[PDB]
C-alpha cells in the first residue's frame, strides 16, 4: 500500500499550488496598477512634471497618489484576510500533528477513513502531508 | 454577483471609456466574488455529502419500538421532507444585481439526511468505516449504553420504559418550534448588503448631479469628465466595500460548516 | 427591466474537443435573439439534455451537470450515488471475517510567502 | 468573386522587443475569417485602412495611387516600383483615366507642389495604413485563392505626409508585345510572442465563444470547467417622445427687446411657463453679448426641460 | 541615462537577447522597460 | 477547553496540557482565562526483555 502512494501522487498537490498562484496573481496584479491614470492627465511623472507648472502640477500628483494609494491599501488589505485563513490550517496541521502522529485518536474521519492506527508526516514545500494507516473490515458474512 | 460597469456607470456608454481608465478594479471583484461562490457550494457537500450509496429502510418501519416517523420523510408528500423539516423551512433583482441558484436542490440535501437516517438506524456507525453491517437496533442501543459505562442489562431488562420515554422526549421537540434565529440572520446580513448597495447609487458625492446623463444634458464635456470621475469613485468605493465584507463574512460561515461537518 | 445577465462558456478543455455550450444566465429562452434547454439557472444552448443520470463533472446548477459523454455534450441531472438495501430483520447479525489494512493521504498547507 | 481569408492582416502593432507573453493588443486588423474580394479596373473605397494580396512570379502590379479624388486640385500619393526600386512620391496630380523600348509611366502628366520625395509561385502581401497624419506600410515577401498559414508582416516605412485618403486604384503592366482587397477594423487580438521576438500565433477576440473563453484566461490552452466571458444585454428600438399638447414661443423677445429696463434696485421679474424657448436664439449679436451659464452651457440646455 | 527619448535609472550591462531588425528597446512582462539597443554601436544592453 | 478539560477527562493528545491529562482548574485574567492543566508523567525506565 505504501508503494502505490508514488503513483497517485505522480498522476495532487492541488491545496498547495493553489495558495502559492494565488498569492502571485495578487502581486502581479498590484504591479498592474502603476499604468492606470486614475483620473490624471498621464500615469508617468516625468511627463506631469515636464508639461504644467508647479501650482497645476500638484493637483495631478495628488491623483497618482490617490489612486496608487488606494491599490496599495487594498493590496494589504487582502492579504490579513487570507493570513487568517493560512493561520486556522497551520493550527489544524499542528493538531492533527499530535492526535494522529504521536497517539491513536477514535475522532470519527479525523486522521482518515477506517479505524485509526498509525501516521506518517511528510514535508511539502509550504505544507504538511500526512500518511493515514487505517483499519478497514471486509468479507462479512450473515449470523443470527 | 454584481455587474461592476452597470453598478458604477449605468447604461451610458461615454462612461465605458473613463472605466476603462482606473484599470483592473473590476476584475478584482469578479475575481474576489468568484472565489466565495465556488467555496460556498464545497461548504455544503463537506456537510452532507459524507455517505456512498443512499440507504433505504425496510418497509415495516418498526425497530423495536422506538418510533422514528417524526425524523423519517413522509412519503405521502411532493417534497418527501419529514415532519420535523416540513416546520425548520416555515420558519426562516436589481442594477446589475444577481443571484445565483446553489448546485444542489434541497430536494438532494433531503436524500443525503435521509441516507444519513437510514444507515445509522439499521447499522449504527459500521456504515461510515466499511461496510455496512446490520444488528438489531435494541442491540445498538444497549452497546451506546456500554460505550458510556453502563452496564448493558439495563436496556435488556428495561426496553420497553426507554423506548416509550424516548418516544414522547422527541416528541416534545415540536411543541418547542411550533430558535432558528442563527438562520434568520445569514438572511438579514445579506440582505442588508444589498439594499444599502442599491441605497448608495443615489448619493451625489459632491457633485452637481448623481445621475451620469443628466450631468452632460447640462455640461459641457471639459467640466462633465470631472463631475462623472468623482461618482465614479464614489461608487467604485462602494463595491470595495462590499466584496470585502463578503470575505470576512464567507470566512466566518465557512469556520462554521466546518464545525457542521465535524 | 430590459433583460441583461451574465453567459457563461461550457467547454470539456481544448485537449478533447473545441466544442462548447452557452448558458445564458437568467434569461428566458424567448427572449435570447439546435439544443436549446430551459433550466432554472438560465438558457442552456448547444448542449443535449438527457434522461439518464451521471457523476456531476461540470456543475451548472439545480441539480443540472454538463458531461462529454454522448462524441457530444450533454447535460442531465446528478446522481448522489448507488442504492444499497440492507438486509434488516430483528434477529440478524452481519460480521466481518476478513480485513484490509488501507493507506490514505491528507494535504494541508501550513505557511505562504512572506512580502 | 469573393474568397474567404483564414488568419490574414496581422502585423507588428509596434517596435519594443519582447518574449514569452501573451500580449493582448487593441488595433486595426484584418478580421479572421472575413469576405475578400478577388479582382482579376476600377476606383475601391479606402474608409479605413487596406489589406492587399497579391499572387504571382512576374511583376504584373506596378504600384498603386491613393488619395481622396485622385485627381488634380488636390494632394494625392503616388507609389511606384520599376526594375530598379521603389520610389514614393507625393504631389499634386493629373492621374489618366486609364493609368498605365521597354518605356513606360503613362499614368500622370502633372505633378504641382511636390511635398515628398524618394527613390532608391510568390506571395506579396502589403498592409496600408494612414493614422494621424502618418502614411505606414507593412509588408513581407515570401516565395511558395490563397493558401492557408500565420505570418506576421513587418513595418517597412513611415511617412508623416498629413494627406488624406478616402480612395484608391491600382495599376497593371498590360500586354503589347490577380489581386485580393480586405478591410480593417477595430478588434482585439493575443498575441503569443516568441523568444525570438516574432509572433507565432493569435486568437482573434470577437470571432467565437471559445475565443472569448481563451482571452478572458489569456492562454491558447482552457482547462474543463465553465468560464464567465461575458454579458447579454437586450437593445432597446425606436425612440418614442410622449406629451400631452400645448404649443407657443416663449417670450423672450419682450424681455431683452423692452424699451427701458428697470432700476437694478427695483429688478424686474418675468416669469415662464408653457412655451418651448429655443436658446440658440441668443448666443448670436457678439460684439458685446456676454453670456456665463453656471451649472450648464447654452447647448445642452436646448433639450432639456424645467417647470 | 537617456536613449532619444527614453529616460531612466539604472545599471546598463552586454545583453544577450536577440531584437528584431526594426526594433529599438525590449521590455519585460508588465510592460517595463529592461533592454535598450545604443542608437550609434547597434548594440543591446540590458537595464537592471 | 473549559468542558473538556476541566469539566472532564480528555485523552485528546497535547490538547489539555502535556502528560497524561489527569485534571485541570480555571483562573480568570481581565481579558480571558488561565487553565491549569495536571498531568501525569513517567520516569525513571528500566530496561526488561
Ligand atoms: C409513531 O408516532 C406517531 C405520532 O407521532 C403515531 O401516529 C399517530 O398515532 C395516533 C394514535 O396513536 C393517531 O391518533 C394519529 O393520527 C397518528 N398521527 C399520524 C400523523 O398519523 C404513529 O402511530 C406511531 N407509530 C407507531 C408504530 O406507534
Ligand atoms: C444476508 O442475508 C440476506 C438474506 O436474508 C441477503 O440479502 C438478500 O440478498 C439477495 C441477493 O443475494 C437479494 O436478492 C435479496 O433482495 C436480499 N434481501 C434483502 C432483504 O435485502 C444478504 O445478501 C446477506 N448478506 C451477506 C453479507 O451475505
Ligand atoms: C483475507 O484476505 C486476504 C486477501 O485480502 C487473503 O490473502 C490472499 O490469499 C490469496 C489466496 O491464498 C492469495 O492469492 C493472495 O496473495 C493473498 N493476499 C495477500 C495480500 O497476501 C487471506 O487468505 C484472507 N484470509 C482468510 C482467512 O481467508
Ligand atoms: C390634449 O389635446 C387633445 C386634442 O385636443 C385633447 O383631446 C380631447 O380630449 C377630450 C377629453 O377626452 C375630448 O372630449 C376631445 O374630443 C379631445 N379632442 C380631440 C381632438 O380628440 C386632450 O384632452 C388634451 N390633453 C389635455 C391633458 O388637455
Ligand atoms: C554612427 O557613426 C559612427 C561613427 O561616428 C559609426 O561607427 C563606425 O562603426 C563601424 C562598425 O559598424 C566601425 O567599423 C567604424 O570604425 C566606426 N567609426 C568610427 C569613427 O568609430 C557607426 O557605425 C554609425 N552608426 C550607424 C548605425 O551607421
Ligand atoms: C538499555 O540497554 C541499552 C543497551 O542495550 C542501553 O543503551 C546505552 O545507551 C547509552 C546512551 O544513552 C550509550 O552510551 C551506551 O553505550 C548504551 N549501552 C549499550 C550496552 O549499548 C540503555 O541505556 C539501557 N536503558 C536503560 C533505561 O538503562
Ligand atoms: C436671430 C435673427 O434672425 N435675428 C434677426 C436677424 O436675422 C435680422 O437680420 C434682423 C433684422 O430684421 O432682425 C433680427
Ligand atoms: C492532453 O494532451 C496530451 C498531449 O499533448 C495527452 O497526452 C493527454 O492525454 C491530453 N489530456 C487529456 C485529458 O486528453
Ligand atoms: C419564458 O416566456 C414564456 C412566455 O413567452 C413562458 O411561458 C415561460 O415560462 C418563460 N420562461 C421562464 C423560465 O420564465
Ligand atoms: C424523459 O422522460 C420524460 C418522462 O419522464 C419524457 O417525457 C421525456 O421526453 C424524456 N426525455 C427525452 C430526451 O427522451
Ligand atoms: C461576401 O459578401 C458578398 C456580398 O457583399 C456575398 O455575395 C459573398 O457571397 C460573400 N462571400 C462569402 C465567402 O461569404
Ligand atoms: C524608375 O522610376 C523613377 C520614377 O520617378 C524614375 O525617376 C527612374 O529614372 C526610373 N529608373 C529607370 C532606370 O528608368
Ligand atoms: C499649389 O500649386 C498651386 C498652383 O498649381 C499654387 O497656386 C499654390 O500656391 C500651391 N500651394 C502651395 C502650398 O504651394
Ligand atoms: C481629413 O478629413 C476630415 C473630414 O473627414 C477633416 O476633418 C480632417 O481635417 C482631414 N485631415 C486633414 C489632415 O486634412
Ligand atoms: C528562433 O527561435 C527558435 C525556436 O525557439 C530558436 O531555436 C532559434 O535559435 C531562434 N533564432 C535566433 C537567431 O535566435
Ligand atoms: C429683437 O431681437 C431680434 C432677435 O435678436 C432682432 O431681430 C431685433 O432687431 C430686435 N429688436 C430690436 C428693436 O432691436
Amino acid at each position: 500500500a505504501i508503494g502505490k502512494i508514488q503513483d497517485s501522487l505522480s498522476s495532487a498537490l492541488g491545496k498547495l499550488q493553489d495558495v502559492v498562484n494565488h498569492n502571485a496573481q495578487a502581486l502581479n496584479t498590484l504591479v498592474k496598477q502603476l499604468s492606470s491614470k486614475f483620473g490624471a492627465i498621464s500615469s508617468v511623472l516625468n511627463d506631469i512634471f515636464s508639461r504644467l507648472d508647479p501650482p497645476e502640477a500638484e493637483v495631478q500628483i495628488d491623483r497618482l497618489i490617490t489612486g496608487r494609494l488606494q491599490s496599495l491599501q487594498t493590496y494589504v488589505t487582502q492579504q490579513l484576510i487570507r493570513a487568517a485563513e493560512i493561520r486556522a490550517s497551520a493550527n489544524l496541521a499542528a493538531t492533527k500533528m499530535s492526535e494522529c502522529v504521536l497517539g491513536q485518536s477514535k475522532r470519527v474521519d479525523f486522521c482518515g477513513k477506517g479505524y485509526h492506527l498509525m501516521s506518517f508526516p511528510q514535508s511539502a514545500p509550504h505544507g504538511v502531508v500526512f500518511l493515514h494507516v487505517t483499519y478497514v473490515p471486509a468479507q462479512e458474512k450473515n449470523f443470527t | 454577483s454584481v455587474d461592476c460597469t452597470m453598478y458604477i456607470c449605468g447604461d451610458s456608454t461615454e462612461c465605458s471609456n473613463l472605466l476603462l481608465q482606473y484599470g483592473s478594479f473590476c476584475t478584482q471583484l469578479k475575481r474576489a466574488l468568484t472565489g466565495i461562490a465556488v467555496e460556498q457550494d464545497k461548504n455544503t457537500q463537506e456537510v452532507f455529502a459524507q455517505v456512498k450509496q443512499i440507504y433505504k429502510t425496510p418497509p415495516i418501519k418498526y425497530f423495536g419500538g422506538f418510533n422514528f416517523s417524526q425524523i423519517l420523510p413522509d412519503p405521502s408528500k411532493p417534497s418527501k421532507r419529514s415532519p420535523i423539516e416540513d416546520l425548520l423551512f416555515n420558519k426562516v433583482k436589481f442594477k446589475g444585481l444577481t443571484v445565483l441558484p446553489p448546485l444542489l436542490t434541497d430536494e438532494m440535501i433531503a436524500q443525503y439526511t435521509s441516507a444519513l437516517l437510514a444507515g445509522t438506524i439499521t447499522s449504527g456507525w459500521t456504515f461510515g468505516a466499511g461496510p455496512a453491517l446490520q444488528i438489531p437496533f435494541p442491540m445498538q442501543m444497549a452497546y451506546r449504553f456500554n460505550g458510556i459505562g453502563v452496564t448493558q442489562n439495563v436496556l435488556y431488562e428495561n426496553q420497553k420504559l426507554i423506548a416509550n420515554q424516548f418516544n414522547s422526549a422527541i416528541g416534545k421537540i415540536q411543541d418547542s418550534l411550533s430558535a432558528l434565529g442563527k438562520l434568520q440572520d445569514v438572511v438579514n446580513h445579506n440582505a442588508q448588503a444589498l439594499n444599502t448597495l442599491v441605497k448608495q447609487l443615489s448619493s451625489k458625492f459632491g457633485a452637481i448631479s448623481s445621475v451620469l446623463n443628466d450631468i452632460f444634458s447640462r455640461l459641457d464635456p471639459p467640466e462633465a469628465e470631472v463631475q462623472i470621475d468623482r461618482l465614479i469613485t464614489g461608487r467604485l468605493q462602494s463595491l470595495q466595500t462590499y466584496v470585502t465584507q463578503q470575505l470576512i463574512r464567507a470566512a466566518e460561515i465557512r469556520a462554521s460548516a466546518n464545525l457542521a461537518a465535524t | 427591466p430590459c433583460s441583461f445577465g451574465g453567459v457563461s462558456v461550457i467547454t470539456p478543455g481544448t485537449n478533447t474537443s473545441n466544442q462548447v455550450a452557452v448558458l445564458y444566465q437568467g434569461v428566458n429562452c424567448t427572449e435570447v435573439p439546435s439544443n436549446v434547454f430551459q433550466t432554472r439557472a438560465g438558457c442552456l444552448i448547444g448542449a443535449e439534455y438527457v434522461n439518464n443520470s451521471y457523476e456531476c463533472d461540470i456543475p451548472i446548477g439545480a441539480g443540472i451537470c454538463a458531461s462529454y459523454q454522448t462524441q457530444s455534450i450533454i447535460a442531465y441531472t446528478m446522481s448522489l450515488g448507488a442504492e444499497n438495501s440492507v438486509a434488516y430483520s430483528n434477529n440478524s447479525i452481519a460480521i466481518p471475517t476478513n480485513f484490509t489494512i488501507s493507506v490514505t493521504t491528507e494535504i494541508l498547507p501550513v505557511s505562504m510567502t512572506k512580502t | 468573386a469573393y474568397t474567404n481569408s483564414f488568419t490574414r492582416g496581422v502585423y507588428y502593432p509596434d517596435k519594443v522587443f519582447r518574449s514569452s507573453v501573451l500580449h493582448s493588443t487593441q488595433d486595426l486588423f484584418l478580421p479572421f475569417f472575413s469576405n475578400v474580394t478577388w479582382f482579376h479596373n476600377p476606383v475601391l473605397p479606402f474608409n479605413d485602412g487596406v489589406y492587399f494580396a497579391s499572387i504571382e512570379k512576374s511583376n504584373i502590379i506596378r504600384g498603386w495611387i491613393f488619395g481622396t479624388t485622385l485627381d488634380s486640385k488636390t494632394q494625392s500619393l503616388l507609389i511606384v516600383n520599376n526594375a530598379t526600386n521603389v520610389v514614393i512620391k507625393v504631389c499634386e496630380f493629373q492621374f489618366c483615366n486609364d493609368p498605365f523600348m521597354e518605356s513606360e509611366f503613362r499614368v500622370y502628366s502633372s505633378a504641382n507642389n511636390c511635398t515628398f520625395e524618394y527613390v532608391s509561385k510568390n506571395l506579396r502581401e502589403f498592409v496600408f495604413k494612414n493614422i494621424d497624419g502618418y502614411f505606414k506600410i507593412y509588408s513581407k515577401h515570401t516565395p511558395i485563392d490563397l493558401p492557408q498559414g500565420f505570418s506576421a508582416l513587418e513595418p517597412l516605412v513611415d511617412l508623416p505626409i498629413g494627406i488624406n485618403i478616402t480612395r484608391f486604384q491600382t495599376l497593371l503592366a498590360l500586354h503589347r508585345s490577380a489581386y485580393y482587397v480586405g478591410y480593417l477594423q477595430p478588434r482585439t487580438f493575443l498575441l503569443k510572442y516568441n523568444e525570438n521576438g516574432t509572433i507565432t500565433d493569435a486568437v482573434d477576440c470577437a470571432l467565437d465563444p471559445l475565443s472569448e473563453t481563451k482571452c478572458t484566461l489569456k492562454s491558447f490552452t482552457v482547462e474543463k470547467g465553465i468560464y464567465q466571458t461575458s454579458n447579454f444585454r437586450v437593445q432597446p428600438t425606436e425612440s418614442i417622445v410622449r406629451f400631452p399638447n400645448i404649443t407657443n414661443l416663449c417670450p423672450f423677445d419682450e424681455v431683452f427687446n423692452a424699451t427701458r429696463f428697470a432700476s437694478v434696485y427695483a429688478w424686474n421679474r418675468k416669469r415662464i411657463s408653457n412655451c418651448v424657448a429655443d436658446y440658440s436664439v441668443l448666443y448670436n449679436l457678439a460684439p458685446f453679448f456676454t453670456f456665463k451659464c453656471y451649472g450648464v452651457s447654452p447647448t445642452k440646455l436646448n433639450d432639456l426641460c424645467f417647470t | 541615462f537617456n536613449f532619444n527619448g527614453l529616460k531612466g535609472t539604472g545599471v546598463l550591462t552586454e545583453s544577450n537577447k536577440k531584437f528584431l531588425p526594426f526594433q529599438q528597446f525590449g521590455r519585460d512582462i508588465a510592460d517595463t522597460t529592461d533592454a535598450v539597443r545604443d542608437p550609434q554601436t547597434l548594440e543591446i544592453l540590458d537595464i537592471t
